């Protein structure tokens, strides 16, 4: 129906849809240098591997942009939109983790699908996340 | 009573060549004239003072000679830090070794030595006097700041702070 729209050429056209960002589209998703500078944020929390909460990444994001004065902190709020648009691109999933303190309560643990040598090849073309690694 | 450098000199320029080979004695005659004009001393001569306003102008070199890119600037430099906290305007004036900058200051030299002309740029350089009067004539005036600039000098400065606030 292809070439009757038009008036193995389609497992060509879907595995693409599937094969990308990390390779070639990761950079399609950060337009903004602070999203390339808040995805690096997301893996330097990574090394306490716990529940990587929307807190706890900020906590790491304020205590480095403290250090090296790359931009003005932001706030929260930002904080909130500005991961949502790494989530629709297909990057990071979002899930209502467990935390059994009072009732089944859900604090929002984050999962990467990149790795870091698909990672240290686009941040070495920009010196600007170099102070921050 | 014998006088030194900073005596004849009162009103103007007064210049230190190689810095870090001095001592103690004379960091500290320079600091109490780097942070205020006025210089007091009671020896078993006299104790007096004297007044002598003076720019310091001062040229170092660091601990092994030239920089270090994996030491820190702190480290490199032996100065304190009340020397250097007072010291507004410090000049890291590093040579990098390049492909295409290096052939003008080579060109310069090669022109400067050749013959006592400057390059054929469009502009003169202008003779000792009559910047010397320019110096002398805007050294009357007294300029007010606004609150225009009042205002972005106040938030320049918070965010300095902060930035600067390891």
């Amino acid at each position: 129906e292809i070439y009757e729209l038009e008036k193995l050429n389609y497992i060509a056209k879907v595995f693409s849809k599937f094969v990308n960002n990390n390779s070639t589209r990761t950079r399609i998703a950060k337009l903004n240098i602070q999203q390339k500078l808040i995805l690096c944020t997301i893996i330097q929390s990574l090394k306490l591997n716990s529940d990587a909460t929307i807190d706890e990444s900020f906590d790491h994001y304020i205590k480095a942009i403290t250090k090296t004065d790359t931009l003005a902190p932001l706030q929260r709020n930002e904080f909130l939109e500005i991961c949502t648009i790494l989530e629709t691109c297909g990057l990071v999933s979002i899930k209502k983790t467990k935390c059994k303190g009072k009732t089944k309560r859900f604090v929002d643990k984050i999962d990467v699908d990149l790795d870091m040598r698909e990672f240290y090849d686009e941040m070495t073309k920009i010196s600007i996340l170099k102070p921050f690694l | 009573l014998e006088g030194g450098a900073l005596v004849l000199a009162d009103n103007g320029i007064c210049c230190i060549d190689e810095f870090d080979k001095m001592d103690e004695s004379d960091r500290t005659a320079i600091h109490e004239v780097m942070e205020q004009q006025t210089i007091s001393i009671s020896k078993a001569g006299i104790n007096t003072t004297l007044n002598a306003r003076t720019s310091i102008l001062a040229a170092a070199n660091p601990l092994y000679g030239r920089y270090n890119p994996r030491l820190s600037p702190l480290d490199n430099i032996n100065l304190p830090a009340a020397l250097l906290s007072r010291f507004d305007i410090l000049f890291l004036m590093l040579d990098i070794p390049s492909r295409d900058d290096d052939e003008k200051l080579a060109e310069h030299v090669t022109y400067v030595h050749m013959h006592n002309k400057q390059p054929d740029l469009d502009f003169t350089p202008v003779e000792p006097s009559k910047m010397r009067e320019y110096i002398a004539y805007a050294k009357t005036k007294r300029p007010v700041m606004s609150e225009a600039v009042n205002d972005y000098v106040v938030q320049a400065y918070i965010r300095l702070r902060q930035d600067s606030k390891d």
